[PDB]
């Protein structure tokens, strides 16, 4: 449900302008919880991916380094 | 065997290309390197055989060097197209923007008589010029990984916006720590300090990856830097120092001067 | 009314992002600045809605100005906005890289009061990276307006990659021409001399716009740069002169020496 | 010519097919010998002509170098 709602939004600009207009109406519309809303609504991502069951995907995004040859 | 490599770009699901998705579609194994949970559900469900490149990152608080993890995910990907597997390399941003993996891997392929090529993607800084309104063109633009300009004699010019990637590892000369210490950003400042003023206005910037999020762009005195909180994925925006200078030699040469500019 | 510019890739149809192209799709007009016919006519396919922005560069001969141009692309941009338009402005490559149209439409638009943003996109020089197969963070980069080059100082840094774009253009002062001189290039060369030898390669380099068509990459000494066939859309990239060297002062600060990077 | 360039750019199947065999995926998409001909010399300008253009005016500078 949170999977499925941010695939659509990221890829969908009739629901990205949408979501603009109204993000509380859009959550609530697509199933987002009470939690859900008010964790996008602070910026806090760490709860969006405890709450999505993601919990513990380690990702470090460094594919390079500044050592040389 | 054959190896693609494309970016995913940094949002969710949108800033991959057209054609860049149509080649994750239509491959038989996909190695991934993405940013979230997220971003590898959308993947998994346009191609189910995924092998994830994050498991060669040191695990558990192991000491490995970076230079290993890099060989070790190269390794992977040439075993699927020497296997002979229509292989594609799926990474974040753009594949071949400070990321060598990819590079690397298409290097080796064509040495050893393999079809290989990398299909271009919106890395974190196009990202930035987009979210902070900025132009590379207006003064010139630099980047430099943060922990090079340190190691290594880079002379930046400061009419232009200065891009430092990395600077969360900035001075982490082992290549086996995730992130730096403050002291060692102090020493960052103190060499930028040669060209830019301790109360000069810089921004750390982290591009978006969810289409809820905004972008992280915090303004803050470059003295401030090393009580920052930097995350693996910040990049330091150094904006101008001084204005553009009329270069009277040149114009000379050419017979102008600044009033003939149109 | 509101504003969204995107950006459509170098490459015809494929090189757009996903999201990018649905807000194409999803617009009540678009004005568009595209490569040639084949990408007009994928576009008027998308949305047949759509204003060409080529109209508003000099025609016949005309003298005019390119600031000018740029003035009555933006004014043209927002009479739509104005009007109540859902408006997007598509331009080829990213549209927030070397073009100041999107920006100054953006920030005209906010200051009168509406909703505007800007889509990143795949530009000519994240084309570059792929095609060479460079990594602009091996020792780093550096891109500046050749004109700006010129009439500006800007001191480059040799050990990186660095770009000149619009070559074709590089001394054209008075923004009313659409291609320079050979003496002018000879002007630019002797310039480039404080840094890069006469004898030094460089790359002449152009995306390509078709899926059928090679990029051109045509590797020349400088010397040669003033008889070279250029195009408005040329790139040119000139390789480090010299190899990264260690940054004793630093190393010391930080109590390290090259032996002791991982 | 259009519709098979538009579809070749978007579609990574016909992208490998194309890689494999160009003269015969373009035969099979009815482009003519000249078409041909014009691709497999790196002749854009004729394309255009047998595209039908009235020769597109494409200026793609969108910025200056002059400051302000």
């Amino acid at each position: 449900g949170l999977s499925d709602f941010f695939t659509q939004l990221g890829q969908d600009a009739q629901l990205m302008e949408d979501y603009k207009q109204n993000p509380e109406a859009v959550m609530r519309a697509h199933g987002l919880t009470d939690e859900q809303i008010n964790a996008v609504m602070t910026g806090d991502m760490e709860k969006l991916k405890t709450l999505s069951g993601d919990s513990s995907y380690q990702s470090y995004l460094v594919i390079s380094h500044g050592n040389g040859d | 065997g054959s190896l693609v490599c494309v970016g995913t770009g940094l949002q969710l699901a949108g800033q991959i290309s057209v054609l860049s998705r149509s080649y994750i579609e239509h491959a038989d194994i996909v190695f991934s390197l993405l940013p979230d949970g997220f971003s590898q559900r959308w993947l998994t469900k346009l191609n189910p055989n995924v092998i994830n490149l994050q498991q060669f990152y040191a695990q558990n608080g192991e000491v490995k060097n970076r230079r290993d993890t890099y060989e070790q995910m190269v390794n992977a990907i040439l075993d699927a197209v020497r296997a002979g597997k229509k292989t594609v390399c799926a990474l974040y941003g753009h594949p071949g923007v400070f990321a060598c993996v990819s590079h690397m891997a298409i290097t080796r392929a064509k040495a050893e008589g393999f079809s290989a090529k990398m299909e271009p993607g919106i890395s974190a800084e196009a990202c930035l010029w987009a979210d902070l309104g900025i132009d590379p063109g207006n003064s010139g633009h630099q980047s430099f990984e943060a922990s090079q300009f340190m190691f290594f004699n880079h002379v930046p010019d400061p009419t232009t916006h200065l891009l430092l990637w990395q600077i969360a590892i900035a001075g982490e000369h082992t290549l086996t720590q995730f992130h730096t210490s403050s002291d060692r950003l102090q020493i960052l400042v103190e060499q930028l300090n040669q060209w830019y003023p301790l109360d000069h206005e810089v921004v750390i910037y982290e591009a978006a990856n969810l289409p809820i999020q905004a972008p992280r762009i915090e303004r803050l005195p470059l003295a401030n830097l090393p009580q920052a909180h930097l995350m693996p994925i910040s990049t330091l925006l150094i904006p101008p120092a001084k204005k553009l200078e009329y270069n009277y030699a040149i114009l000379a040469k050419l017979g102008i001067g600044p009033e003939d500019l149109g």
